[PDB]
């Protein structure tokens, strides 16, 4: 059950055309879409009242939507424009007065052109031996750096096991070039384990870092690859020494 | 239903209490809501108040004052889980959703045997490549941001080594420039 | 000032024949239609030109969407309330939902259901409860009583809402809601029948009976509305001195014979 | 299913007389179902020229409105109001009297 929004993230360049999809199995009445922009909070685009209508929110200009079922809201950009990077959040409710359900979001970037769109490169630090004698603590550190958009998900795997305990990743990425408006980011994460851990040279330790970006339809003349969605992944085998 | 105010941020201690308030100006109210957002995730409803009360739900408590256009929502026995925004929304007489901008809530992790210490990690393929990490902190203590713009410093981050009931700070920091040292990285 | 209401209806009909609305919901500050929306039109349009001018597109823009998604709720709970009884064919579902304002500053509130024209859910907003006239009603009753936010929520929109709207309605028909028209009022012979007949009064309210001597077995015809604001009413019967007596709006009338 | 007949009461808005511009009003109360059809008579024709309320519902639950026409009686002209509803074989006919 819940509400399904897809995709989770996507890049568009300026002037090109999307619609964002959100299903919920609830016969719930009400559905709405929202924006969410650092400072201002949640800004409704759009939502609709029951299958046959709809009406505009806040902030319309630029998009639309059809409810043709109770099932069925998309939103979709006409036209996309850079104002229109942001976190796109779809919702149901029963009624006016009853609490919404949340879709998981869309992360939108547009952009002039997507040859500003490049995938991360991403490496493993392996603990400082100063670390493991002060403390019996082994922090491995991972850094994806050169991606855009910031749309990743950085996930640890020890010996091939995606692991939480013991990761902590920064929340947002970073700009490496805070100036510019098309500035590529890096991200950073800590795996701690403890040193008898690390020094089991048994034991595998990957950074793996989802990106998205372009699909196989997407046209590209460029030199370099097509910055398609893909993994690029960091690893270090533990070392007894 | 005009306006709606909440604080940007609050930061409490692990096993504590937080009492987060929204203040609220409307003539005519259908209810006040909290939602719980964690950070990349979507919003969850936690309550829903009409009438002048309290209304508890296991560690969380809403309350609402009606003549004073207020509510709070109360966290108790935080848990690091609890580290997310809190979202007050009230409903006008026309059912509009009127949200606040959120509130941010940072736990602080009981950190009772500090070893503050800067440590130099080398990449693992090539040896030039160096990472700075700043870890095993108070919670007091205040990772200040670059002031080259060719040094990179992250956010303070809590990680929690579950099966060890041990929880550490820590900070990264980064450059290409070879007059880079990690001592005097972090002040 | 005297006593007054909001009260806003809701009817909807399964298979409707050809013509007929599936839905229609009208609003009234005491007799007055003040509001009107249904499944024809699909629009919340004033059915009072002190509505239509006292309230901006946005207002009828907004309660347009609204009550298309009470249509499709409406049309959704009739369809279940129906298959629990086993109904195939028209079948009917009614509300009523309002507050009063007294003389005294006091208020009361109410919400009610009927289905095919029979009182089928009563709310108490005190007990915060649901009377049921019968057993697929106590289901639904239990259902909505195990939603204390909602129950909640009504209780408040009779109590502060409701009344809220109220006083905003009266303020922009004042003149007509407050207005006095007192009654004409003539004595009619006929078969040997003696006829008291009052028209051209508002409020509706009115008293009339016949005394001999000033001594009190009589037909009543019924107030009705004359098509112009104003309502009529007569009062009959077949001693010697015969008067009429009637009372409106705190004033008596006598007419001897 | 209880139906309820419709009550039918006819009359002028002001006291009638021959030759003063009145209203003719048809007030149909108390029925179940909704579904109604009302015409107004004038010696035993449909009259085009007719204004109703909108439907309008009571405490218990029946339905009520009025059909009304400007109208202007005289010595030899007849008013009625036809009511058509299913608690009803035929329409049922209620004529005006002046008196
Ligand atoms: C326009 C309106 C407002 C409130 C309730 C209703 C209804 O019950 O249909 C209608």
């Amino acid at each position: 059950a819940g509400v399904t929004q897809t995709p989770k993230f996507q890049v568009l360049k300026t002037g090109q055309s999307m619609t964002l999809q959100c299903a919920q199995d609830m016969n719930h009445n009400y559905m709405y879409w929202y924006r969410q922009d650092p400072g201002m909070g949640l800004r409704l685009i759009y939502y609709s009242a029951s299958e046959g209508t709809t009406d505009k929110g806040e902030v319309p200009n630029g998009y639309n939507v059809s409810r043709s079922t109770t099932e069925d809201f998309p939103l979709r950009l006409l036209s996309a424009a850079p104002s229109q990077t942001s976190v796109y959040f779809c919702a149901s409710s029963n009624r006016e007065y009853s609490p919404l359900h949340f879709g998981n979001g869309t992360r939108l970037t547009v952009t002039e052109d997507l040859n500003k769109v490049f995938p991360p490169e991403v490496a493993v630090f392996e603990p400082s031996e100063a670390e493991i004698s002060h403390t019996q603590k082994a922090t491995l550190v991972c850094l994806a750096t050169g991606f855009y958009p910031d749309h990743v998900e950085l996930s640890w795997w020890v010996n091939g096991k995606e692991v939480h305990s013991g990761v902590c990743t920064d929340p947002q990425p970073l700009k490496e070039q805070p100036a510019l408006n098309d500035s590529r980011y890096a991200l950073s994460s800590r795996l701690r384990v403890s040193a008898t851990f690390w020094q089991d040279p048994r034991n595998h330790f990957r950074c793996q870092v989802q990106f998205y970006g372009l699909s196989e339809n997407d046209e590209w003349t460029q030199d370099r690859a097509k910055p398609v969605t893909q993994i690029v992944s960091a690893e270090a085998w533990g070392r007894a020494d | 239903g005009q306006n709606i105010d909440q604080p940007t941020e609050m930061t409490a201690t692990e096993g504590a209490i937080v009492q987060i308030n929204c203040t609220y100006q409307t003539s005519g109210f259908n209810g006040l809501f909290w939602y719980q957002q964690h950070a990349g995730e979507a919003p969850t409803f936690l309550s829903y108040n009409v009438l002048d009360g309290l209304e508890e739900k296991g560690r969380f408590s809403s309350f609402l004052s009606r003549s004073k256009g207020y509510s709070y929502l109360l966290l108790k026995e935080l848990q690091m889980k609890d580290s997310a925004s809190y979202l007050c929304a009230f409903l006008d007489s026309n059912y509009q959703l009127i949200w606040g901008a959120g509130t941010k809530l940072i736990i602080k992790p009981d950190i009772q045997n500090p070893d503050p210490a800067v440590y130099q990690l080398r990449d693992s393929k090539s040896s030039d490549k160096s990472v700075c990490l700043f870890t095993d902190f108070d919670s007091q203590t205040n990772v200040s941001q670059s002031k080259d713009s060719d040094v990179y410093i992250t956010d303070k981050c809590v990680l929690d080594m579950r099966s060890m009931d041990f929880k550490s700070n820590s900070a990264v920091a980064w450059s290409n420039k070879s007059d880079f040292a990690c001592a005097n990285a972090f002040n | 000032m005297r006593t007054h209401s909001l009260r806003y209806f809701r009817l909807g009909v399964s298979d409707p024949i050809h013509g007929v609305p599936e839905f229609i919901s009208v609003g009234y500050v005491d007799s007055h239609p003040i509001t009107t929306y249904d499944s024809v039109t699909r629009q919340k349009e004033p059915r009072a030109p002190w509505m239509a001018e006292n309230l901006a597109p946005d207002h009828w823009e907004r309660y347009t969407q609204l009550l298309r998604g009470w249509q499709q709720m409406f049309k959704v709970e009739l369809k279940r309330l129906q298959r629990h009884y086993n109904h195939s064919g028209s079948h009917t579902y009614q509300r009523m939902i309002g507050c009063e304002l007294l003389e005294d500053g006091s208020t009361t509130g109410f919400l009610q259901y009927a289905y095919d024209g029979q009182d089928f859910l009563i709310f108490n907003k005190d007990t915060l409860s649901w009377l049921a006239v019968d057993n697929v009603a106590h289901t639904i009753k239990q259902a909505w009583e195990a939603n204390q936010h909602e129950l909640l929520y009504q209780k408040n929109w009779l109590e502060e809402e409701c009344i809220a709207w109220l006083k905003r309605f009266l303020e922009y028909g004042k003149d007509t809601l407050q207005r006095t028209e007192p009654p004409l009022v003539r004595v009619n012979r006929k078969e040997t029948a003696l006829f008291c007949k009052a028209h051209g009064f508002y409020p509706p309210e009115i008293y009339m009976t016949w005394m001999k001597n000033g001594e009190e077995e009589i037909d009543y015809g019924d107030i009705l509305p004359s098509g112009d604001g104003t309502y009529q009413a007569w009062a009959s019967i077949e001693s010697n001195l015969y008067s009429c007596h009637v009372e409106h709006s705190g004033v008596h009338m006598v007419l001897q014979v | 299913m209880i139906q309820r007949t419709p009550k039918i009461q006819v009359y002028s808005r002001h006291p009638a007389e021959n030759g003063k511009s009145n209203f003719l009003n048809c007030y149909v109360s108390g029925f179940h179902p909704s579904d109604i059809e009302v015409d107004l008579l004038k010696n035993g024709e449909r009259i085009e020229k007719v204004e109703h309320s909108d439907l309008s519902f009571s405490k218990d639950w029946s339905f009520y409105l009025l059909y009304y026409t400007e109208f202007t009686p005289t010595e030899k002209d007849e008013y009625a109001c036809r009511v058509n509803h299913v608690t009803l074989s035929q329409p049922k006919i209620v004529k005006w009297d002046r008196d």
